[PDB]
RNA sequence: CAGAGUGUAGCUUAACACAAAGCACCCAACUUACACUUAGGAGAUUUCAACUUAACUUGACCGCUCUGACCA
């Protein structure tokens, strides 16, 4: 009751986070980086998962927020090769790209230096790291391609 | 095919060694981040009571450290002098496009 | 012809009860209790006793489990208790360690129900 | 200015070149996974080829049916030991190099599995020493700035290194043994930064035999025991 | 090391068999 | 019009300015767990506890027992390790306890139990059933030495008394075997008291079987200063406790 | 709707206590809860709060 | 090498004895992953002597952390 001592012992909406019903990319400070987009691609999807599975395990045990986990589109590529005593290229081989991005933020500016050398050292053989500031452009080639609005936007052009 | 008992046994006993393995494994990549840690700030504290203004640049962030990019290790180094097969790449990766 | 404590709808676990079975798992050890809905302890089973310790390979796995029930039920028995509710989570009632705790106990002699209080 | 004497060294690694070789409790696991997969997999295309030209090839021996089999030409066994002779005539690289049975500790092709510390021997006071390269930092410059500068200051070098954060990750504090105390000079105060050796190496004057690229384990050889224990802190051997 | 999370299976369900193989590289460096 | 708390309050010691980096509990038990011990601290407010818990007197309970018996617990402790070595490095307890076959030993544990756990268990247990309350006044005792009261029913077959299990009159019709583990030269006293079975008395009991300086554990050469008298509960009033106090 | 037995009332079995269209008060020892949120004594005895 | 402080596995003012506890931690399955849950795994009193008590107290013996000498 509000007139009484106890008024409030039940309050528990300012212990929890407000929930809002894309993402506004906040920019690091001084001291401290921005988003940050961990990209990991491999001939082998086994490793470039494997490995995304440490990372983001690693990031938890140094409290460092992921902010999202996900897969980039496979990007499949056929290898001709020159045959012998010929001129025509004939199909070799059929090899798939497979990308995994672990979004962390909130890395620090001193503490940088440690986590990158920790996540190089444990790099699998034909995993290539690759470390970039998170960007709209990055978010936006997530999505399909959207043909009816070049045309749109063409005629504006 | 239905594994022996033998082999049942062999593959749990196998996983329970693992367990250890991958544990040990974990205390070294701790102990390693800590002490790697503890030397960084105590070279920083030194370097503040040596010289306050060469401190706040080291605190502050690189603008070049990122991109920050590192390929993993081969099985084999490179072959001094090995020819690759003449050839072509073509990509043939589905384009999806969003319709209505 | 006791009264149950009834009551208590909106929060979990129920209170009408005279006796309950409450099982304490830990990282190490395994604990069986049977209190009084008053709060006392009646008898207690537990992996850290030197008695049962001395015969279990593991105290935090399956078959200490279903250990841990079959004592339990014999000091349920010598000390007139052949009645109580066990109240587990969703999750803690699927697992098989606690099916076999629950066995256990029901094959041992106790009854994880009560019978109805008599009103007239 | 002060009693200490600000320097600036540079941890140069060369990051380990090739996969490190799997221990025998890794083997089994491998063994193990492998096996598993195999197990749990479905037929692959070229399994169920295999099974069909069996099949037909059976079919062609208790019946006269044939349907063609032009792909027969073939079989997925015969594929299979082509395969095989083109790999056996391919020579793979050496994991194990020559500097390593040399042991030419001048040379960055040796110990390709570990991680490789660079050290250069400087005379102080008619004394030869071992220590990570380092540079006296001049006002008007960042402490890493003249990390960055003793790469300029090696003999005919042509590396390009990748510098880490600007924060330094070690520091070893010594202070002169008597000759030369005094209180405008107490002694001196360096402070290390990490970097990753890209591409590059010496030149051949600049391998006069003059620096060595050393493993943690074998760090202690050349490194004294005090400033030992100073850079075996942040020269991880994960 | 690189054997930190290089020991793996594949992770489906429902998935065909797969064969290791090195690939050879331009430089003649394999994986 | 406002009063401000009586003392701190729940939830206080939790920053809300890090609300983002605070660790959750992430799972219902761990919730729990944290609940169950928040339930039972004192508190300045009015609580369940308050109305409905039993009122314990603020002084401890005298203890007018034997006393605690001495043990080397770095001896007792280096066995006990040792013992765990030996039977985890035998392959066959692995297997039993991977494959899920393994069970233990009821009369060895019992036997083991009733040396070590026996007595506090059996403390507990009577303080629940009231004895200590009615037959001391509140003060309690451990039974340190374990008494084996066995009643004779037919000629095979004996129904012992253990700590609330029932025993019917019928069984209970002529004096129990009563063994207990006694040195030389020791004098002991067996007293057998209805607490529930007084009909004209709330308070009272009935003393049904009183024998007094026995001889070491011979209880059939003790004096008879009570004769023995089986229970006569009456009908329809409920459940009676009988205890044997040595 | 509101509390009708205050702090310290006397209640009979099936005594309604309180009348709520959301769980402002919960239901305690010896007290009911009905379809519609409605708190009633289960035993007779003392409210306590 | 000297002088101080210091002592349970990662943390704990866990440890009355009935007992070296609770949590943190590692693998597998589930999960894109994380998380949860299930089923498993690994652990400690630095070492001896003193009502034999003693993880606890006093001593040495070891490891540790600082303060100096040594130091390029
Ligand atoms: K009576
Ligand atoms: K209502």
């Amino acid at each position: 009751y509000k007139t009484k001592p106890t008024h409030g012992i039940g309050k528990y909406k300012h212990l929890i986070k407000a929930e809002e019903p894309v993402r506004a990319i906040n920019l690091g400070t001084d001291y401290e980086y921005g988003v940050l987009n961990i990209h990991l691609t491999a001939y082998d999807m086994t490793l470039a998962e494997s490995y995304a599975q440490y990372v983001h395990n690693l990031c938890n045990s140094l409290s460092i927020k992921v902010e999202e986990s996900y897969a980039m589109p496979t990007k499949t590529i056929e290898v001709l090769q020159l045959q012998d005593q010929g001129s025509k290229m004939l199909l070799d081989s059929v090899l798939t790209t497979h990308e995994r991005v672990v979004q962390i933020s909130g890395l620090s500016a001193t503490f940088a230096e440690i986590f990158l050398e920790i996540i190089q050292s444990s790099l699998p053989e034909g995993v290539r790291l690759s470390v970039k500031e998170h960007t709209e452009e990055d978010f936006k080639g997530r999505f399909k391609a959207r043909p009816e609005l070049e045309e749109l936007l063409a005629k504006l052009k | 095919v239905e594994l022996t008992f033998e082999e049942t046994e062999r593959r749990a006993l196998l996983l329970k060694k693992w367990s250890l393995y991958k544990q040990q494994e974990r205390k070294m990549e701790r102990d390693t981040i800590r002490a790697m840690l503890e030397a960084q700030q105590e070279a920083l504290e030194e370097l503040q009571l040596e010289s306050p203004k060469l401190h706040a640049e080291a605190i502050k962030r690189d603008p070049n450290l990122f991109p920050f990019e590192k390929e993993g290790p081969h099985y084999t180094p490179p072959i001094p002098n090995y020819q690759p097969p003449e050839g072509r790449y073509n990509d043939i990766t589905k384009v999806y496009t969003q319709v209505e | 012809v006791a009264r149950k404590e009834r009551g208590w709808r909106t929060v979990f676990p129920s209170r009408e009860f005279w006796h309950r079975l409450r099982v304490i798992r830990t990282q190490h050890h395994v604990e069986a209790l049977v209190e009084h809905q008053n709060g006392k302890v009646v008898v207690s089973a537990s992996t850290r006793e030197w008695a049962i310790k001395k015969h279990l390979y593991s105290t935090r796995n399956v078959v200490a489990c279903e250990s841990i029930g079959r004592v339990l039920a014999q000091r349920c028995l010598e000390a007139g208790i052949n009645f109580m509710v066990y109240q587990p989570t969703p999750w803690e009632a699927a697992s098989d360690s606690m099916k076999r705790l629950q066995s256990a106990m029901t094959e041992g002699g106790v009854v994880l129900r009560e019978p109805q209080r008599i009103y007239e | 200015g002060s009693p200490w004497r600000l320097l600036g060294a540079l941890c140069l690694q060369r990051p380990p070149v090739v996969s490190k070789p799997l221990t025998p409790l890794q083997e089994e696991m491998a063994s193990l996974l492998q096996q598993i997969e195999i197990e749990r997999s479905l037929y692959s295309d070229h399994e169920l080829r295999a099974l069909d030209e069996n099949q037909r090839l059976a079919k062609k021996k208790a019946d006269l049916h044939d349907e063609e089999d032009e792909q027969d030409i073939l079989l997925a066994q015969d594929l299979e030991d082509m395969w095989e002779q083109k790999f056996l005539q391919f020579k793979l690289g050496a994991r194990i190099t020559e500097a390593d049975e040399k042991n030419d500790r001048t040379s960055l092709n040796r110990k390709l599995d570990r991680n490789l510390v660079l050290l250069v021997r400087e005379k102080f006071g008619d004394q030869d020493v071992w220590i990570l390269p380092q540079a006296e930092w001049q006002p008007g410059e960042t402490l890493r700035g003249t990390a960055e500068r003793t790469l300029a200051t090696l003999s005919e070098n042509n590396m390009e290194a990748k510098f880490l954060g600007n924060a330094p990750c070690g520091h070893y504090t010594f202070k002169f043994p008597q000759a030369m105390r005094t209180e405008s000079n107490l002694g001196a105060k360096v402070f290390f930064f990490k970097a990753l050796l890209l591409t590059g190496d010496f030149s051949q004057a600049g391998n006069k035999g003059h620096h060595v690229w050393v493993t943690k384990d074998e760090l202690g050889d050349y490194l004294k025991p005090k400033y030992l224990a100073q850079v075996r802190r942040f020269v991880s051997d994960l | 090391d690189s054997s930190r999370a290089s020991l793996t299976r594949v992770h489906r369900q429902a998935y065909a068999r797969l064969y290791p193989v090195l690939l050879v590289k331009q430089d003649g460096s394999t994986i | 019009r406002r009063t401000p708390p009586l003392g701190p309050m729940p939830n206080s010691d939790i920053d809300l300015s890090n609300l983002e980096r605070l660790e959750k509990y992430r799972s219902f038990d761990r919730y729990r767990r944290r609940a169950e011990q928040e339930a039972q601290a004192p508190h300045w407010w009015r609580t369940y506890r308050e109305y409905f818990g039993e009122k314990t007197d603020p002084k401890e309970k005298i203890d007018i027992g034997l006393p605690p018996p001495k043990v080397s617990r770095t001896q007792q402790l280096l066995e006990r390790k040792q013992a765990i070595q030996e039977l985890r490095a035998n392959v066959e307890e692995e297997r039993a306890a991977r494959l899920r076959t393994a069970s233990v030993p009821l009369d060895a544990v019992r036997a083991e139990w009733e040396r070590t756990c026996g007595p506090y268990h059996k403390q507990r247990l009577a303080e629940y059933y009231g004895l200590y309350r009615d037959l001391f006044h509140g003060a309690t005792f451990v039974p340190r030495v374990p008494l084996h009261v066995a009643y004779a029913v037919g000629e095979d077959d004996l129904m012992p008394v253990y700590c609330g299990n029932e025993v019917t009159p019928t069984e209970a019709a002529q004096a129990p075997e009563v063994t207990y583990e006694a040195e030389e030269g020791s004098l002991w006293t067996l007293l057998l008291t209805s607490l529930d079975g007084h009909l004209l008395e709330p308070d009272a009991e009935y003393l049904h079987w009183l024998l007094t300086n026995i001889p070491g554990n011979r209880v059939a050469e003790g004096q008879v200063t009570c004769p023995y008298l089986p229970p006569f509960p009456a009908r329809g009033s409920g459940i009676h406790r009988l205890a044997f106090l040595l | 709707q509101g509390i009708k037995k205050m702090e310290g009332h006397y209640v009979h079995a099936g005594n309604i206590i309180a009348t709520q269209r959301h769980f402002r008060w919960h239901p305690g020892a010896h007290v009911g809860v009905g379809k519609n949120k409605c708190l009633y004594a289960l035993e007779e005895g003392i409210v306590r709060y």
